[PDB]
């Protein structure tokens, strides 16, 4: 029996030779048995002569010293006599000895493996007169010193020993979509239900509810914590309520509360942990729950924002404009919504409809509460008294931009936000029900039934056409064509007009003007994009998921139905792809693949072309070769680890970082100030006690697992890797490039050209 | 092209001026503000050294003074500048400012050793100081502080002398103005306020 | 002599006309400006000052950060850690505050200079700040080297950081653990 | 090669220039490059479809078979000139582009109760 | 004196509430006697809104000073 | 699994037995599912009228174009594009907009969801590091990870992080004595008179390990206690 | 050989590309021919190495079955299939671990593509 | 057999360092000119049209 203590200070030291024979002393001389069962258990059935001998709970390790007559010299000992040599009594025994201290310095003593670990358990079975020379007895033990599990095991040891433990109370299944559901809930299938135990003391109430069944099963009312792995961001460990219901042994939760997730239901799991404690059960939903971490304080904006068939149905209804349903269909969807219902906006539309039709904007106010004022000027929507009035083409106010309904909704009264999403999802997905999305073969085809393809596939086809003219024209801003482009007659102005196959060659190789081929391409492309509009219906599907910013973009319609555009890649070598290829652009000298030129160090290239044909009308297999070597590069997965890497080293440097009681941050180290103000925007003193570097850590590391690592050819390198290169300040790996900054501020601009003419 | 020599030593001449200004060390306008055809109009023109050897003394008092050196031929030893290092304990100041051309040697730096505890002498070259470095938008205004108002700092944040920000004393602000081991400097911020202690 | 130059100075490479809209170090008291962009291969700015008598010396800085705070001071030096970060992680994608780039600049430039975001420049801070916690300073580099060379001089350790002080089942210091204290008074 | 004369070789077909795993998938080139890749090597080998005929003699661990494995509706050149109707494993199904009360959100599928009672997808 | 906030933390609500039913979890004498709620939750939550629990706040400067803080004093929105 | 009647059915009597997402078109970037859908179905229906000049090849790069396949299903009563008027299943009135229908050909994977639940009670105990072991034939328990308890550190819970680490994980105890600082095995210190005053503290054997790891190594520990 | 620095100066000169390792022109395979025949090469010098030290023992100072052991091929062949383990084509003392693949029988296509590979 | 077209580190006086020819046959590191004269040519001047190419003689005649 002893008294319950608390350490407060590690203190390492060497073992000195009466370290070792301080403690332990059982069967010390016994070469024939050196693993005997005094001391552990060697046997599978075996028992230890001083401890109760149980299976491995009484017996916490039994050390022991070897005896050894010869003395011999640490080695960690004996680098300082190769260091404390010099030219000239007392001041050899000074400089010498300070952190040994005047020691013997000496090994004479040995402790032994307590055979719960030992490989090892046979090798010490022949140090009782070894052998005569020092140097045997030196390395037996060198060998043992360096054979132990704290040698590069390693950082391998310490990563899954001390830094992260399995832990029991948990589950982990795969997950599923399930919109009937509220924010903060999850669902537990029966059989797991069933078996998992929660922990929870007898009261007064239910003393016969107890004993007719602590150890019950998972009931109502409980939480648990959710996790994805790998942890991206802080919003990725949110702890919900959850709630029984029968299913075949999976999980599942609100599609649109997995935008904290950052996955889809392809096949992601979800890590579940349980607590047992009431102090681990008030503290889950007062501080982790998703009703307190609303604000993403990466961003400082809303965290649960639209998905994607309620973002397409909230752009729907206020865009649409031309639907009147009547008061049978409206009166249905007026019970998912906490709200009466609007008075009619249209009494009589026509002389032939005699019901009053409803308006499709004035259903959207079923969710706005009486008193809400918004008003955003990009799109024209006016919210007042609860009912919005205007509407003039805008989608930027519903998903996450700068000044959004949600946010807004948060700042107002912030206590039934997550029954304003629900009830916004609950009902629009039974009003897309009514209506219908479906793609079909008319929204590829962009276009009616004759002569409008034919007409934009000769508008292609004059696009493509003179956007390689708009990229020749930049290839001479070359300072060897300085005399081109001066105001006189030349003589071989034809030369470098009519050669267009060699304008093309010399975009392959000498990768210096090649990045002024491209965003001349990406300026030129703009007026070809934005022949989506013209051609086709507003009712196409696509146009519907674009315009919104639900799936996709305008880039990804134009490589479904006109053309896919051009095709660069990062570097390649000893081929580059032609101009107009086809079938015929397949000789030797006179295209890049095979051979370079005919007059030559063209080893390298970078490749370079544009396709005409789209992703409907078919791909050559030229075509879909260019477009296997370009996107060869999304389809690693050898980079993950690289911010992996980046965010284990950036955490340790802001996550011992808090906030004091004394206004300003400090340093659980030393105590030292980083800074005297917190760089607080808002001001209110509210950020008291909570670590705000592990939060700062965390808000860089997502934005770098979600970094476009889409690299440019050879100019810029990457947006992660120009991330690591500003966050590596001290890395100084060499001076070879060094770049300064010339800034052109002086008594110039007075005069006419005066930047131009000092430049 | 002693004309280009002239002119950057007239640049030298003209930053240390703009220095002790913002160190504040009473200088009068006859040798500030000047002009790049007054120093051959008005001083020799026809004097190949160093003949830039500035005798000024403090502002709120005159025991303390400061000396300008200007060493006449580079490489200086401990053979040469016995003169450079007599005159401050035969006239009994405690700073001076000595400028070199090329690099140090080492039997220099040892003279420094034990001669630093009395009289103080730091150098920096003059291949850097071509331009001002307070200036620069950079860098914003410092204040060093008296040991008056150090001492109700460390009571009113109730932080100790080592649980500070440290900056470096080979830093090229800290050694613009003559900092020492011990004192701090307040840092303003285009408006919150961050102190630094010299470590 | 066929190496020799003949305009020029030797040491630089090339230099660059660029035009920007929002540059670093702006004028404080128009238009966006344009600069050159001179790439050297003894010193940075030491030696590429003298060799131009045409000075028209405004705001000129180097580019590198750890060439911008030894000739700049350390002011200069977060200064242009802050708008070299804030360009990287506004092209990265997201839109972070100022408030979590501040701290790492605050947090990076303690001990009076930028160190590495590695063990080698940590253990460089934690041995300046006098803070002697080897036990952080294992997990992260190979453990070999850094209990044996710190038990040849005696350190003690204090449970101080989080991982320092859940390893060995205590709390934090931060969060809802050994900040305040629950205690019945008699009054 | 009819138009022009000036050809001396010719290819015998356009579809006999990927492996088997991927010249017998429908559309190949109007797909994207990332989209046949992750089924040509990555799909068709963990699909369950037709197995060893004779399941007296091999007996290794996880041998799955379809209770009603079914040739598609199309005829490619590549599975016509081969003579083999094995390499097509799964059934199909009459599939329709719907948004059905969010339940098929983020990359999911809804399927039918009383279509798995009958003999579909069952193995 | 106090020179801390005058509101009282999440971080330290989060721990009162814990503190405050676990002792309630281990039959400790109802001085609110508030009837209907009967979870260890919503009694320490009832308890709290009475600002009548014997705890007080013994705050840790970083310095290595100390001051209290009652319950009485404590203000929480 | 959604019952039959509830689905959108059709004039013909058809089901859709599968419904996908619409909105995963234009993101994965898979056009030719819908003209296998239209190649597929106009080869299966029957021509109301030539079962010899209808296309049914679909070589991968011998494709037949849209203008052979809006042709072919043109003859035989569905629209050309594929899509068809579909009623409702539970309401029963019609929809604004028509749904694209096709026979595709859906494989099914091997990993199913018995294969992947794994839980965890308490179960066997791995001798070495006393964890909970990875074996997903037995008793399991997934790793409590650097950044899932990083994500615990800046949310301000350190008692929930105090029970994940210590007392779910292993939890073991450590005697250790008040004068002198070497620990022996109930409390019996051989350096120090036995049996005095004598303390235990509370350490995980994740790092007890470490402790008889660098006892072996050749560094011994002076650690001091509160109380 | 003049020919031979003849192609190195035109290669030298820029006329003549360097041949690259990414091209199938001078790339060849090996699939049991020249890949299995190393395996014996190897283990037919082991059991050489074997032999003249059986049989400098039994002639200093007539079983020809037991002066030729033939547990050395069997035992040889069977461990390298096992574990995977080849001999490198270029050096002497290299192993490599990617010749030999598990057959996977989960589906008769998966077992169709992976009899036809290329490493 | 590697024909080695590099720098002469060898044999040089510390000024002489350019490229020249060399023959690694069998770890011999012999000249490739000498090993001309070795065998079938015996003539300077007659060993040129064995290495004909019609070049431009600008650094591989020095
Ligand atoms: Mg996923
Ligand atoms: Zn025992």
């Amino acid at each position: 029996q002893v008294p319950v203590g608390t350490l407060t200070s590690i203190g390492f030291s060497i073992s000195n030779n009466n370290d070792r024979d301080k403690m332990s002393v059982l069967e010390v001389e016994a070469p024939n048995q050196v693993t005997d069962s005094r001391l552990g258990l060697p046997n599978p059935d075996s028992v230890c002569r001083t401890c109760g001998s149980k299976d491995r709970k009484v017996c916490e390790g039994h050390f022991g010293v070897i005896n050894f007559a010869y003395s011999i010299i640490n080695p960690y000992f004996l680098k300082e006599v190769a260091a404390l040599l010099n030219k000239i009594g007392i001041d050899q025994r000074l400089i010498k000895k300070d952190i040994p201290m005047f020691n013997s310095l000496g090994l004479t003593s040995f402790p032994v493996t307590p055979n719960g670990y030992r490989e090892r358990t046979r090798i010490y079975k022949k140090l009782v007169g070894f052998e005569g020379n020092t140097l045997e007895l030196s390395s037996r033990v060198m060998e043992c010193m360096q054979y132990s599990r704290l040698f590069s095991c390693g950082l391998r040891f310490m990563k899954d020993v001390l830094l992260g433990k399995r832990s029991d109370h948990t589950f982990r299944t795969v997950v599923v979509g399930d919109p009937s559901l509220k924010l903060n809930e999850i669902g537990i299938p029966e059989s797991i239900a069933k078996r998992l135990q929660v922990s929870e003391h007898l009261n007064q109430c239910n003393k016969e509810r107890l004993v007719t069944s602590i150890f019950r099963s998972l009931m109502d009312g409980d939480t648990v914590l959710m996790n994805r792995p790998p942890s991206i961001h802080q919003h990725s460990l949110i702890a919900m309520t959850v709630r029984i219901l029968p299913t075949t042994s999976v999980v599942s939760l609100n599609p649109i509360c997995c935008l904290p997730f950052r996955g889809d239901f392809d096949g992601d799991c979800l890590h579940g942990y349980v607590p047992q404690s009431i102090q681990a059960k008030v503290e889950l939903d007062e501080l982790v729950a998703l009703d307190k971490q609303l604000i993403n304080r990466q961003n400082g904006r809303n965290l649960l924002s639209l998905g994607q068939d309620s973002l397409t149905a909230a752009y729907l209804v206020n865009v649409e404009k031309n639907c009147y349903l009547n008061r049978a269909q409206m009166q249905q969807l007026q019970m998912y919504c906490p709200f009466q219902l609007p008075p009619p906006a249209i009494i009589k539309a026509s002389p032939s409809s005699t019901e009053p039709q409803w308006t499709g904007m004035q259903l959207f106010g079923m969710l706005f509460p009486p008193g809400f004022d918004y008003t955003y000027p990009l799109n024209n929507v006016v919210v007042s008294n609860g009912e919005l009035l205007s509407f003039s083409e805008g989608s930027a106010w519903l998903r996450d931009g700068e000044g959004n309904f949600i946010e807004r909704l948060l700042k107002h009264d912030k206590g039934k936000v997550l029954d304003i999403i629900y009830s916004a999802q609950e009902m629009l997905s039974q009003w897309l029900l009514m209506r219908g999305l479906s793609v079909s073969l008319a929204d590829l085809y962009l276009s009616s039934d004759l002569q409008s393809r034919k007409n934009l596939t000769e508008e292609i086809s004059y696009g493509l056409r003179e956007a390689e003219q708009v990229c020749n024209k930049q290839q001479l801003m070359v300072e060897s064509w300085r005399d081109f482009l001066a105001v006189n007659g030349e003589d071989k102005e034809e030369d470098s007009v009519s050669d267009l196959a060699r304008f093309c060659y010399e975009r392959q190789k000498s990768a210096t003007l090649s990045e002024l081929a491209v965003s001349a391409f990406k300026d030129a492309y703009r007026d070809v994009q934005a022949l989506a509009y013209r051609y086709g219906d507003q009712s196409n599907s696509f146009l519907i998921m674009s315009k919104a910013g639900s799936k996709g973009n305008i880039g990804k319609l134009v490589q479904h139905s006109m053309c896919i555009g051009l095709q660069n890649s990062a570097v390649s070598l000893s081929f580059g792809f032609p101009r107009e290829l086809t079938c015929a652009a397949w000789n030797d000298p006179n295209s890049p693949l095979r051979g370079a030129k005919g007059k030559t160090t063209t080893e390298s290239y970078v490749p370079y072309g544009v396709i005409e044909n789209s992703f409907l009308t078919g791909l050559n297999p030229l075509e879909s070769f260019v477009h296997s070597v370009t996107s060869r590069d999304s389809s690693f997965s050898g980079n993950a680890d690289l911010p992996g890497t980046l965010s284990r080293r950036l955490m340790f440097f802001m996550r011992d970082i808090y906030a004091a009681y004394d206004g300003t941050v400090r340093n659980s180290f030393g105590n030292q100030l980083v800074q005297f103000t917190y760089e607080t925007d808002g001001p209110v003193e509210d950020i008291t006690g909570e670590a705000l570097g592990s939060l700062s850590a965390c808000a860089l590391s997502e934005a770098a697992y979600s970094a476009l690592d889409q690299p440019i050819s050879l100019l810029e390198t990457s947006p992660l890797l120009n991330l690591k290169n500003v966050l590596e300040c001290g890395s100084k790996k060499g001076q070879r490039e060094q770049t300064m900054s010339l800034y052109l501020s002086e008594y110039l601009s007075k005069k006419k050209h005066g930047f131009e003419y000092g430049s | 092209l002693t004309e280009e020599e002239l002119k950057r030593l007239y640049r030298i001449q003209k930053t240390l001026m703009q220095m002790l200004r913002d160190r504040g060390y009473f200088i009068a306008d006859s040798e500030l503000t000047m002009t790049k055809q007054q120093f051959i109009r008005k001083h020799g023109d026809n004097m190949k050294r160093e003949d830039l050897v500035t005798l000024k003394a403090k502002r709120n008092d005159n025991s303390d003074q400061l000396y300008i050196f200007f060493p006449d031929e580079a490489k200086v030893g401990v053979k040469t500048m016995k003169m450079y290092t007599n005159r401050m304990k035969s006239e009994n100041v405690f700073r001076a400012i000595l400028v070199v051309q090329q690099n140090l040697t080492p039997f220099a730096r040892t003279c420094i050793s034990e001669i630093s505890s009395k009289f103080h002498l730091e150098v920096f070259q003059e291949a850097e100081m071509l331009v001002n470095i307070k200036e620069h938008v950079l860098v914003p205004e410092h204040q060093v502080l008296t040991t008056e108002e150090k001492k109700t700092l460390l009571e009113r944040y109730t932080v100790k002398e080592t649980q500070l920000p440290r900056i470096q004393v080979t830093d090229p602000i800290a050694r613009y103005f003559g900092l020492k081991r011990g004192q701090v400097v307040k840092i303003i911020r285009p408006r919150y306020v961050t102190y630094r202690y010299v470590v | 002599l066929l190496d020799s130059p003949v305009k020029g100075d030797q040491g630089i490479k090339k230099v660059n006309i660029l035009w920007t809209d929002r540059p670093k170090a702006p004028k404080r008291n128009l238009k966006v400006t344009m600069y050159g962009d001179r790439g050297k291969r003894t010193a940075l700015l030491e030696t590429c000052l003298p060799i131009m008598d045409m000075i028209d010396w405004g705001r000129s800085h180097p580019d590198n950060i750890r060439q911008c705070c030894s000739v700049y001071g350390i002011d200069a030096g977060r200064s242009i850690f802050v708008a070299n970060l804030e360009s990287a992680v506004s092209d990265t994608g997201k839109e972070i505050l100022r408030e979590h780039l501040l701290l790492v600049a605050d947090s990076l430039s303690v001990t009076g200079e930028f160190v590495a975001l590695n063990a080698k420049g940590w253990s460089k801070q934690r041995q300046v700040e006098s803070t002697p916690a080897p036990f952080t300073q294992a997990c992260f580099s190979s453990p070999s080297q850094c209990f044996l060379k710190a038990a040849k001089e005696g350190v003690r350790d204090d449970l101080q950081g989080s991982i320092d002080a859940l390893a060995w089942g205590k709390v934090p210091g931060f969060g809802t653990g050994d900040q305040f204290e629950i205690i019945i008074s008699p009054k | 090669l009819k138009e022009p004369k000036i050809y001396t070789h010719c290819e015998l077909d356009l579809s006999f220039l990927l492996g088997v795993s991927c010249a017998v998938v429908p559309f190949a080139n109007h797909d994207h490059g990332r989209r046949v890749l992750y089924q040509s090597q990555k799909h068709c080998q963990q699909a369950i479809g037709f197995s060893s005929t004779n399941p007296n003699i091999r007996c290794d661990t996880l041998s799955q078979q379809l209770f009603y494995p079914q040739k598609p509706l199309f005829k490619t050149l590549a599975s016509e000139c081969l003579k083999k109707e094995v390499l097509f494993n799964g059934q199909n199904a009459i599939v329709a582009v719907n948004v059905h009360l969010g339940y098929n959100q983020e990359d999911s599928i809804v399927m039918n109760k009383a279509s798995l009672e009958r003999g579909m997808f069952r193995s | 004196p106090r020179k801390t906030s005058k509101f009282m933390t999440k971080y330290e609500r989060a721990r009162i509430l814990g503190t405050r039913a676990l002792q309630i979890s281990m039959n400790a004498p109802v001085m609110v006697e508030l009837e209907g709620e009967t979870d260890p939750l919503e009694i320490a939550m009832k308890e709290l809104r009475q600002r009548k629990i014997p705890f007080t706040i013994r705050r840790y400067l970083p310095d290595g000073s100390f001051e209290e803080w009652g319950v009485d004093e404590l203000i929480v929105e | 699994l959604e019952e039959q009647q509830n689905f959108p059915f059709t004039i013909q009597g058809i089901v859709p037995d599968i419904v996908i997402n619409p909105h995963a078109f234009p993101s994965r970037q898979t056009p030719g599912q819908l003209l296998e859908a239209a190649l597929s179905k106009g080869i299966a229906c029957p021509i109301q009228k030539a079962y010899t000049k209808l296309t049914r090849h679909a070589t991968p790069f011998s494709t037949p174009g849209v203008t052979e396949i809006t042709e072919q299903l043109h003859r035989a009563g569905f629209s050309r594009w594929g899509n068809e008027r579909v009623y409702n299943g539970r309401s029963g009135e019609m929809m604004r907009s028509m749904i694209f229908m096709g026979p595709t050909f859906y494989q099914r994977l091997v990993h199913m969801s018995e294969d992947k639940v794994k839980f965890r009670n308490t179960g066997p105990v791995h001798p070495l590091t006393r964890q909970p072991v990875a074996d997903r034939k037995r008793f399991g328990g997934i790793k409590f990870g650097e950044m899932e308890r990083d994500c615990l550190i800046a949310h301000g819970a350190s008692a929930n992080l105090h029970e994940r680490l210590f007392t779910l994980s292993d939890s073991s105890q450590m005697h250790i004595c008040r004068k002198c600082k070497t620990y022996a095995n109930g409390p019996y210190c051989r350096v120090c008179v036995s049996s005095d005053h004598v303390v235990r503290v509370y350490v995980p054997y994740g790092a007890k390990l470490l402790c008889q790891e660098l006892f072996s190594m050749g560094i011994t520990l002076n650690f001091d206690t509160k109380l | 050989l003049g020919y031979m620095v003849k192609c190195l100066l035109n290669s030298y000169a820029g006329k003549r590309k360097c041949e690259n390792r990414d091209s199938f022109r001078n790339k060849r395979i090996e699939l049991a021919g020249e890949l299995l025949e190393r395996e014996i090469r190897v283990h037919l010098a082991h059991a050489r190495r074997k032999m003249t030290r059986a049989m400098q023992k039994h002639l200093s100072g007539k079983p020809i079955e037991h002066y030729l052991d033939a547990s050395v091929i069997t035992n040889g062949l069977s461990r390298a299939f096992s574990t995977g383990a080849w001999s490198h084509p270029f050096r002497k003392m290299e192993r490599v671990s990617g010749v030999v693949a598990n057959l996977g029988r989960a589906n008769p296509l998966q077992t169709l593509i992976d009899l036809r590979r290329t490493r | 057999f590697i024909v080695r077209l590099s720098e002469n580190e060898k044999a040089e006086d510390y000024k002489r360092r350019e490229k020249v020819l060399t023959v690694y046959f069998l770890s011999t590191e012999i000249p490739v000119w000498l090993l001309f004269f070795a065998l079938g040519v015996s003539s300077d001047k007659e060993a040129m049209d064995l290495i004909a190419f019609d070049g431009d003689d600008a650094s591989i005649t020095n």
